[PDB]
């Protein structure tokens, strides 16, 4: 990779299989959405 | 029922004829078994 020499490992077959443990690389992310509801366009030329 | 579980003693180790070669989580497929 790049110019260096690195490994390429995925452990979920030798370890973490057939046991009741979760592979710690499957993570959760949290994103919040917002939505303006009921807003009305005020005094302008904005409802064309 | 399960008369078959009682024909021959379940854990009675005679000799492994083969090796199941899988090593998976068998709690899932509980139903393909008598």
């Amino acid at each position: 990779v790049g110019d260096k020499l690195v490994f390429l490992e995925a452990l979920e077959r030798r370890v973490y299989q057939a046991t009741r443990v979760a592979y710690p690389l499957i993570g959760n992310i949290d994103i919040t959405f917002i939505m303006p509801m009921g807003v009305f366009q005020a005094n302008s030329m904005d409802r064309y | 029922s399960d008369r078959i579980a009682g024909l021959f003693n379940i854990p009675a180790g005679i000799i492994p004829t083969g090796n199941v070669l899988s090593t998976i989580e068998v709690c899932a497929h509980r139903c393909i078994f008598d």
